[PDB]
């Protein structure tokens, strides 16, 4: 099946690239959601149609990176208190127009959980898809190769450039060794990923000049705005994949700001 | 026809002032120029994403 289905293939991608939710969600939703790509979910007790509200929220248990959703978490708690229930919340659902609730607010949906949760629970769902997306790869020896760890980069930032495309090509020419690539070494990096909007704002000063900061202190701020470490070689074939203009660095148009604008 | 039908022999073909040595002149300074506006332009393609070796 050459060229069957290398049209959808890409046409999904540019359906989950920038489409409306409403085919988005009729894929049906109770566990096909996992199709946004190209252990929670064995704790939902979901009902299959379950919503595309709650997708909104979904995709932004992912998207919104770590230290903003708290404010969402505080939006989210217009009663105070500390807490709110579906009233506010099942509402901001419906103005767009299950299990969540049920495990939020219990099989109950009515004992109203500490809403501090929110943060642990958008932690294990942005691990759990990175996992089960680890594995799409087929982790060898429980690592995958630096062309797959920058593969999902280029299927994380889904951008259409056919030099880049390519580098991700190239890279067993400048990686021949092989190391294989851990799910800890590519989920810190994520978090790194995830939080890139403080990043350019930390590295503005940089930003006023360019260069990325050479690769190494990139990895060390990276940490600071991150809270989380990441290797030296994780970041070297980062740098070795997105090095478009080939001067060894990055220029915010050439990584960082691609990032940035990912985040629509 | 090398003769005409009278008998007699048709004249003398014009050539051009050393012609070969004009073309030779007008097709190189064109090919030269064949090289350039190639690599020129498949590196004005490394510019943007519209294709790359």
């Amino acid at each position: 099946s050459g060229f069957r289905d290398r049209k959808v293939m890409e046409y999904e991608n540019r359906i989950r690239a920038y489409s409306t939710p409403d085919k988005i969600f009729r894929y049906f939703t109770p566990e096909d959601f996992v199709r946004s790509i190209t252990s929670i979910f064995y704790t939902l007790g979901e009902c299959g149609l379950i919503s595309f509200s709650d997708y909104i929220f979904l995709t932004t248990v992912l998207s919104t990176p770590q230290r903003n959703f708290e404010i969402a978490f505080k939006m989210f708690d217009l009663n105070g208190d500390g807490e709110v229930d579906m009233e506010e919340f099942e509402q901001v659902q419906s103005i767009i127009r299950s299990a969540l609730t049920t495990y939020f607010f219990g099989a109950d949906l009515k004992g109203k959980l500490t809403i501090k949760n929110f943060l642990e629970f958008q932690r294990k769902l942005q691990h759990d898809v990175l996992k089960l997306e680890f594995e799409r790869h087929d982790p060898v020896d429980g690592r995958i190769t630096e062309r797959q760890f920058g593969g999902m980069l280029l299927a994380y930032s889904g951008v259409q450039s056919k030099k880049l495309t390519a580098m991700q090509r190239q890279l067993k020419k400048h990686f021949k060794e092989g190391k294989g690539l851990t799910f800890q070494e590519v989920e810190n990096f994520f978090t790194f990923l995830k939080n890139i909007n403080d990043v350019d704002t930390a590295l503005s000063f940089y930003h006023m000049a360019g260069a990325s900061l050479d690769k190494v202190t990139m990895q060390q701020v990276a940490r600071t705005v991150a809270k989380v470490e990441l290797s030296d070689h994780v970041c070297d074939v980062v740098f070795a994949l997105f090095d478009c203009d080939g001067n060894g660095e990055l220029s915010n148009k050439e990584f960082v700001s691609i990032m940035k604008q990912r985040l629509m | 026809v090398i003769v005409t039908r009278s008998g007699a022999i048709l004249p003398k073909p014009v050539k051009m002032s050393f012609g070969l040595l004009r073309v030779f002149s007008i097709v190189i300074p064109f090919l030269y120029v064949g090289t350039l506006i190639s690599k020129n332009f498949a590196a004005l393609l490394e510019e943007h994403d519209i294709f790359v070796p």
